[PDB]
């Protein structure tokens, strides 16, 4: 009954309002742009029509949804605001894909275990535990650096981590920020930061660059100016605003001794993560998972191929199997033999080396 | 007419004093890049030029069979191969072989010229490399030939690093993520070179 | 339940506004809407400009009564008798006044010393106050005297007949509290902190760069009492004397343009400039020279006692057991600036968290030094 | 079982079925009732208090609660049940509080009975708690805490003007049976507490303000602020000397005010204060005569003793022709009786009430004067007079302002009152007024101490589809927790109506809640309301802001005062309002405060809210819609005052310092979150307390 009472005057009032908007809404409706916001009940507008008319805003749309430089709808002869335009373009920034929860996990690699705890404690752990950060009173590191011969576990570990962590992953290719155009490169780094802030919490994966390698002793040079001009703005963004979790940074570089200590800045980055070289046991572990996928046979001697191997990371190993698997496929058999493994192990050995040895230190 | 009836990117008739859609015309495309040349039919075949005979089976077996038939591979337990590189004496007939392959594969041949992706206009180059990938997916299956790193000589330039390889390198990284978030592809990358010294350490 | 109420809210506002638009529609009207983000009991009647947008321009003058001032590509039309009252201040245009170009057209409001259009970061008051003081201690003492004191007690300086500097310079590594210090005074001093990134000001096409420098200064003048924070000016700060060799000229033009405004006819006003350099050496003698740059405020290797104050700041958040003393360790530890001193502490809390303890320990501290000693050397 | 679903399943199931019937069935009889009881102590032992507490809700007897426990703390169980009551069901009656009150006492948790007793304080409770006390320590500790701010033993010293609640002490004094002492009684109705407050105010001081200056508008503001700032101690010498130049210059309401300000300095001195005023009161100018009357009233406040019979003067005026003087004596008289109901004051007021005053004197504000007194005890006489004036509508429709006041007066008389309101409700509902419909929700809410109900919120939308509906909201949020969430919701509806009356009323309602804890977000919305169209709305807003910061002197309070200062001349009225604020800010001196929430009991103070509410609608004439009212109402602010300080007396007239942990004060200054190093032996309490550890620490 209380409802009925509100309802009796309301229904008509409800219709009347809809009639009133329709009068404004009436075709056509021209897009135009709000130049700037003059807070003493004014604003600057640029019209590509002709007439402009200073109006009071409707109550559906407010000025709190108006931003400077925004697109809005104007009528073509009473030039008034029906609504703000709701059609926005593509992020124009440098190469990015955003992905929520990727397929892969970190249970597939093995024997690498220690490194895996390091990223764990930094990134994953505060999300899991508020109050452990409160006791200590501090943030886990803003960002980490993963360093090794290009992604054989660096790349693997990142993919895995995004699923775990359950926030948006954005992967940016850093070389692509470099442009030989005066405006372009700086605009991009500032758009990259802009994009982060909206999507927060978010993970930033920075793929290695050439441009983080050079600082010299000048702060800018008559050489390629842009690479350092850009390098600086990376720093300004970082040392201007610290995140505990709003942005998490994964940085990647082939060698970290290329980097600059300016770039690190202690108290943002405290963690430097190093992939050990191939260690003999590890090779067998990594392998056992790769063979499982594939056909296997009772004439395979798993150790013998691993033993024959020395200083080869998981990628070549993943590769050997794939190569061999192709040979088999040509034979139109799904049975694997020793022979297959031998030719593939030889091809990859042939290609990496032509050097001479520095051993025999005994 | 109602809004379900329209499908984006149609040429249409709008009235001028009532501003409603009287009719919809046929459809329309756009060149965002300063050179669009896509070939859905080829300029080459097997008997395009002869003496290729030893090579035809070898490329074929590498490229066609996984795209045509994914099921056999899946069953065996191997991952799809991402991209292929061909090296040999300049533009003898090498390129032709790629175009023969796209025809057989029954896909689009998309030649993207690397240097045409970068603009002195602000931001347009950065947007361009990324933008192309999304297009191919709607177009899928497709062949992305990186054009301008070796050609017959139909199109200027043989070789180039740091902006034919560098844009191509980017593609390898986009694909690495793709490989993690899917398990069947239909996007092949074709690189052509003569030189082994145009190849970066990353490559 | 809520819905009934919301509908009633649209409708009541609508009826009053429809009457007002019908009325405003007659005789036409200025740029097209009202946005409020101040108060309605303070309303300006001077509005910013550098070009004159006109839409009608109704006025009172004898030689004609609806005079116009444009410069626009199409309709650059102007007064029919020069210098006769036209805009009605900022009536029917909201920035109608005068054109920078000139056609001997009336000026009720200037084309310079205005905020106009901008791309700016203005950053309302911070919250930080003391967070690395101890060796940042000297830098604080001087910065207050230069920035704060003239604004607090100007009347005193006049009696004496002394005028305070216009700019101070900051150097050493950023994010060590060199950076903090500028925000920490900004919050205390209560004057708008305006952040311009010099690197951004750099543009793809010439003359634009100068234009920007100029715009900044016009806004700066209007507001009197403000701080211009220049983030790592060296991009368009000095290095450079070589006089071009291919667009080392374009960046040099900006550097020279700034000098003109500083050395020029303007005077200081209540405007303060904070400059940020890496090593000050880079910068050119013109940038260094008195009659703009006078005080250079420095950073330093922090004394032992100092380190302890920083640690003391940190120890309020961090659960401790005080029966051990950090200063003894600190003498043994590498001498290093403020940022490493907070970082070792921060590292210390983690070890606890793994240990499954809630209070600090002597043990944690030993560990931190080995990593940190390694981290500078990469 | 003994602690599983099983036990809880059986007991609750037997209970719920039995209870409904109004019979003793098969499912239970008296030994079956004992089987329900057995499940409650097992759960207590297990410390599965959640199961136990719900069983206590279901059995629907609090007799069972007592039966369970004959060992262990009574107090711990009950508190868990009391919280559980407000959360899950939304309770409707004041029964649940009253039942709750007894259970704390057995174990000797008399501070909790005291915590709970205040707000919704009934004539029955004060007596119930007292009967139970037979410990010397507890007895003395109540006497201090009731002394601080009475409302049934007022702050009266020796003049009896009540319907007896003072006589419990008289009877027990003859032959001690609950330990009422001759000494104890001074604390209980306060001479010595009132004296101590006065000394603190006198010591701490705060110097002169303004100069003589020129202009009428500026003179008035200056004399007004001077009088608040210098609220205690004789520095009145400066005004009196130059009484030609200063005081006279003002005309209209302002000359009355100017005179009245001497009363402000005099505040709390009964003897010297009233007498000095009397010289100017008889003879002199007609303005000086009125302005004095107002001044006698302010001095007289917060006590019943006198030295200038206000009743005598008021009586005389009905007989003569002095209509102008009479208005003012009644405001004066309203301050003087200070929250004490008496049939005599009611008789005296009644012929003046009876006549229509709206243009005979440009006011009929007299309802506010009647109101301020009528907070404290409900009698038949009072009830009957208010009902009849509303019923007539012979003064409840003449000016629209009056039309809110007479209905509001009913609610103020019924504030915090129990079972007695049910009789009235029926009478109210039968006569029809636009006002009365809002009023149905409002009569219940003042008596019950709030009621948020979804159905209640909705009824409010239907009537809308006026001041009286809106003020009531503020009560419900002050009350319960569930009442708070519903209020926020209720006020959302108000913001949607753009209608001008609705718009005006809402900032006051916010102001009333947010003065007990000043907070930064509620103040930004009132600042917006100030800047929107219409003068009348803007005035109500600037006032709201002034109220909200009122708490700890010059704290967050400074930022809110500055905020008023920026729009101190967007109207000439604004300029006056803002000067008034500066006066109010230095008025406290850290001896007194305004904040309905004190941290002596940690709860709200029934009296404090009532003071703030009467001033709130119409401080000034120039405020809101200008129908011809008054400016007098402003003096009313004294009523709201609550002292918050730590003073310890280890006998009850012999102070001894205590070591303060949360500082190191026992006279002057103030302490946030007062705590003692040696706290009572088991009736553990802060604020004004006896320490029975009796510590020999000295400052």
């Amino acid at each position: 009954i209380r409802n009925q009472e509100q309802m009796k005057p309301l229904e008509e009032k409800q219709e009347e309002e809809r009639s009133k908007v329709d009068d404004l809404r009436g075709t056509p409706m021209s897009v135009g742009t709000l130049e700037e916001i003059i807070d003493d009940n004014h604003a600057i507008v640029s019209t590509s029509v002709g007439s402009e008319h200073y109006v009071s805003i409707l109550s559906f749309v407010d000025k709190d949804l108006l931003e400077p430089g925004c697109s809005v709808l104007l009528n073509h002869k009473v030039h008034a605001v029906i609504g703000v335009l709701m059609d926005d373009t593509d992020p124009l920034v440098t190469v990015m894909k955003v992905e929520k929860a990727p397929q892969e996990t970190y249970a597939d690699i093995g024997g690498l275990d220690n490194q895996i705890q390091e990223i764990k404690e930094s990134v994953e752990l505060p999300l899991t535990h508020p109050e452990y950060y409160e006791e200590m009173g501090i943030k886990p590191p803003k960002g980490v650096i993963l360093y090794g011969p290009p992604g054989t576990g660096k790349t693997l570990l990142a993919k895995a981590v995004a699923n775990q962590t359950s926030a948006t992953f954005l992967r940016v290719v850093g070389s692509e920020l470099i442009q030989k155009y005066l405006g372009d490169g700086p605009k991009l780094v500032r758009e990259l930061f802009r994009v982060a802030e909206e999507h927060a919490p978010s993970i930033v994966f920075i793929d290695e660059i050439d441009a983080i390698g050079t600082k010299r002793y000048d702060s800018n040079s008559g050489g390629e100016r842009e690479i350092q001009r850009t390098m600086l703005e990376l720093l300004n963004q970082l040392d201007g605003f610290d995140s505990r979790g709003d942005v998490k940074v994964i940085m990647a570089t082939n060698r970290i001794e290329t980097l600059d200590p300016a770039l690190i800045r202690p108290g943002r980055i405290d963690r430097k993560i190093e992939f050990p070289l191939p260690d003999e046991k590890t090779k067998k572990r990594i392998f056992q998972i790769h063979t499982s996928r594939m056909t296997l046979a009772d004439d395979v001697t798993l150790d013998d191929l691993i033993m024959a191997k020395d200083d080869l990371s998981g990628a070549d190993i993943k590769a050997i199997c794939t190569e061999a698997g192709l040979m088999a496929l040509r034979e139109r058999r799904m049975k694997v033999t020793n022979e297959d493994f031998k030719k593939s192990k030889e091809n990859v050995l042939y290609k990496k080396q032509e050097g001479t040895p520095e051993g025999l230190y005994l | 007419i109602d809004i379900n009836d329209v499908t984006p990117n149609c040429r249409v008739a709008l009235r001028n004093d009532s501003y409603t859609l009287h009719k919809i015309l046929p459809n329309k495309v756009d060149p965002l890049v300063s050179l669009m040349m896509v070939e859905k039919v080829p300029d080459s075949t097997y008997e395009m030029i002869g003496g290729l005979d030893k090579q035809i089976k070898e490329i074929k077996e590498v490229i066609e069979l996984p795209v045509k038939h994914p099921e056999l591979f899946e069953a065996l337990g191997i991952a799809q191969p991402k991209g292929v590189l061909l090296y040999g004496p300049p533009g003898t007939g090498k390129t032709l072989l790629a175009r023969a392959v796209a025809h057989h594969t029954d896909c689009t041949f998309i030649r993207v010229s690397g240097s045409e992706l970068v603009q002195k206009f602000i931001g347009e180059g950065a947007r361009m490399v990324r933008e192309l990938f999304v297009m191919a997916r709607e177009h899928a299956p497709s062949i992305i030939f990186m054009d301008e790193i070796d050609s017959i000589g139909s199109s200027r330039l043989e070789g180039g690093s740091g902006g034919d390889s560098e844009v191509q390198r980017t593609m390898l990284e986009l694909l690495n993520q793709l490989d993690g978030f899917e398990a069947t592809k239909n996007i092949k990358v074709i690189m052509a070179t003569n030189r082994i010294d145009i190849l970066d350490s990353a490559l | 339940i809520k819905q009934v109420e919301d509908d009633i809210q649209q409708l009541l506002k609508k009826i009053n506004e429809l009457t007002g638009i019908k009325e405003s529609d007659t005789g036409l009207a200025p740029p097209a809407l009202w946005d409020l983000a101040a108060d309605k009991q303070t309303l300006q009647s001077e509005q910013p400009l550098q070009v004159a947008r006109c839409t009608k321009i109704i006025n009172a003058d004898s030689e004609d009564p609806k005079y116009i001032i444009n410069v626009k590509q199409f309709a650059k039309f102007v007064v029919d008798l020069s210098d006769q009252v036209a805009p009605t201040d900022i009536e029917e245009g909201m920035r109608v006044g005068v054109d920078r170009n000139k056609y001997q057209i009336h000026i009720p409001l200037p084309p310079k010393i205005d905020p106009t259009v901008t791309m700016m970061q203005v950053e309302e008051k911070p919250d930080v106050t003391y967070s690395d003081v101890g060796g940042c201690k000297e830098q604080i003492e001087k910065l207050r005297e230069v920035v704060e004191t003239p604004l607090l007690h100007p009347e005193r300086f006049v009696n004496l007949g002394i005028e305070p500097p216009k700019g101070v310079l900051l150097f050493g590594p950023p994010g060590t509290g060199k950076t903090l210090c500028a925000r920490a005074v900004a919050n205390r001093t209560d004057a708008c902190f305006i952040r311009v990134i010099g690197s951004e000001l750099v543009q793809k096409y010439v003359g634009e760069g100068a234009r920007m420098v100029r715009e900044l200064f016009e806004m700066a003048r209007t507001k009197k009492a403000c701080l211009i924070f220049f983030d790592e000016i060296d991009a368009i700060g000095g290095a450079r004397f070589d006089d071009g060799a291919g667009g080392d000229n374009e960046v040099q033009r900006t550097m020279l343009e700034l000098i003109n405004q500083l050395d020029g006819f303007d005077p200081r006003g209540n405007i303060k400039v904070l400059m940020a350099t890496n090593r000050p050496d880079t910068l050119d003698p013109a940038l260094m020279r008195p009659g703009r740059l006078d005080r250079k405020i420095e950073f330093s290797l922090p004394d032992l006692e100092g380190r302890t104050h920083i640690f003391k700041i940190h120890a309020r958040s961090m659960s401790v057991e005080r029966d051990i003393r950090f200063e003894l360790l600190a003498r043994l530890c590498p001498n290093s600036t403020g940022a490493e001193i907070r970082s070792v502490c921060t590292e210390a809390g983690m070890f606890a968290i793994r240990a499954r303890r809630k209070i600090a320990t002597e043990k944690d501290f030993l560990e931190a030094v080995n990593k940190v000693i390694k981290s500078y050397a990469k | 079982s003994w602690g599983h679903e099983y036990v809880r399943h059986l007991a609750g199931e037997v209970a719920k079925e039995w209870q409904e019937l109004d019979d003793a069935e098969k499912v239970q009889r008296e030994p079956l009732l004992t089987l329900v009881k057995e499940i409650v102590p097992y759960n207590m032992a297990h410390n599965a208090e959640h199961e136990a507490c719900d069983l206590l809700m279901e059995i629907e007897q609090v007799d069972m609660l007592e039966k369970d426990i004959d060992e262990n703390a009574y107090a711990k169980v009950c508190l868990y049940l009391t919280s559980c009551v407000n959360y899950v069901p939304e309770p409707e009656n004041s029964a649940l509080l009253r039942c709750a009150l007894g259970v704390f006492r057995k174990f000797s948790r008399f501070p909790e009975a005291l915590r709970l007793a205040l707000m919704l304080n009934d004539m029955e409770l004060v007596e119930d708690i007292f009967t139970s006390c037979k410990d010397v320590v507890v007895q003395k500790q109540m006497a201090f805490m009731l002394g601080r701010h009475g409302v049934f033993l007022e702050l009266s010293e020796d003049v009896e003007e009540y319907e007896d609640l003072t006589e419990i002490m008289s009877n027990v004094q003859l032959n001690s049976n609950f330990l009422a002492l001759a000494r104890e009684l001074d604390i209980m109705e306060p001479k010595v507490p009132d004296d101590i407050y006065k000394t603190h105010l006198e010591n701490n001081r705060f110097g002169g303000s303004g100069s003589q200056v020129d202009s009428a508008r500026m003179n008035l503001a200056s004399s007004f602020v001077n009088g608040f700032v210098n609220a205690a101690f004789g520095q009145d010498k400066l005004l009196t000397d130059d009484g030609n130049k200063w005081l006279y210059k003002n005309k209209d309401h302002g000359m009355l005010s100017a005179a009245a300000s001497l009363g402000m300095i005099l505040l709390w001195d009964v003897d010297g204060g009233l007498t000095q005023i009397d010289k100017y009161l008889y003879s002199s100018e007609d303005y000086i005569k009125s302005g004095a009357l107002l001044a006698c009233g302010i001095v007289n406040s917060g006590v019943r003793n006198e030295c200038d019979p206000a009743l005598a003067l008021l009586s005389d005026y009905v007989l003569h022709n002095s209509n102008t003087m009479r208005l003012g004596s009644i405001f004066g008289l309203g301050l003087a009786y200070a929250g004490s109901n008496r049939e005599d004051v009611l008789t005296l007021l009644l012929p003046v009430m009876g006549d229509s005053k709206s243009s005979m004197e440009v006011a009929g504000v007299t309802a506010l004067a009647c109101g301020m007194i009528a907070v404290g005890s409900c009698n038949g006489d009072v009830t009957s007079t208010i009902l009849q004036t509303i019923m007539e509508k012979s003064e409840t429709e003449l000016k629209d302002t009056y039309a809110r006041w007479l209905p509001l007066g009913l609610g103020l008389n019924h504030l915090g009152k129990g079972e007695a309101i049910e009789a009235i409700l029926a009478a109210l509902e039968v006569v029809s007024e636009p006002f009365r419909s809002f009023a149905n929700t409002l009569v219940d809410v003042c008596a019950y101490a709030g009621s948020g109900n979804v159905l209640k919120v909705q009824q409010l939308l239907h009537i809308c589809s006026q001041g009286v509906a809106v003020l009531g909201i503020a009560l419900i949020a002050m009350g319960e927790e569930i009442g708070a969430e519903m209020a926020l919701r209720t006020f959302g509806h108000l913001l949607r109506y753009g209608e001008p009356t609705l718009r005006r009323a809402v900032p006051l309602a916010l102001a009333l809640i947010s003065v007990s804890n000043p907070r930064l977000n509620i103040l930004d919305t009132l600042s917006k309301f100030s800047h929107d169209a219409d003068p009348e709305v803007s005035y109500n807003s600037i006032f709201a802001m002034g109220m909200v910061g009122s708490g700890t002197n010059n704290a967050r309070l400074a930022a809110m005062l500055r905020q008023l200062a920026q729009y101190h001349a967007k109207d000439p009225n604004n300029l006056f309002m803002v000067r008034l604020a500066q006066g109010l800010t230095h008025l406290g001196k850290g001896t007194l405060t305004l904040c309905p929430y004190h941290s002596d009991r940690q709860l709200m103070s029934q009296v404090a809210v009532a003071g703030l509410l009467t001033v709130l609608v119409s401080f000034l004439d120039v405020r809101n819609i200008i129908l011809g009212k008054s400016h007098y109402v402003l003096y009313g602010l004294v009523a709201a005052m609550q002292p918050r300080m730590l003073v310890t007396f280890d006998e009850e007239l012999r102070p001894l310092p205590v070591s303060v942990r949360v500082v190191l004060l026992a006279h002057g200054e103030r302490a946030e979150l007062a705590t003692e190093e040696f706290l009572p032996v088991t009736p553990i309490l802060e604020g004004f307390v006896i320490l029975r550890k009796n510590p020999n620490y000295d400052l």
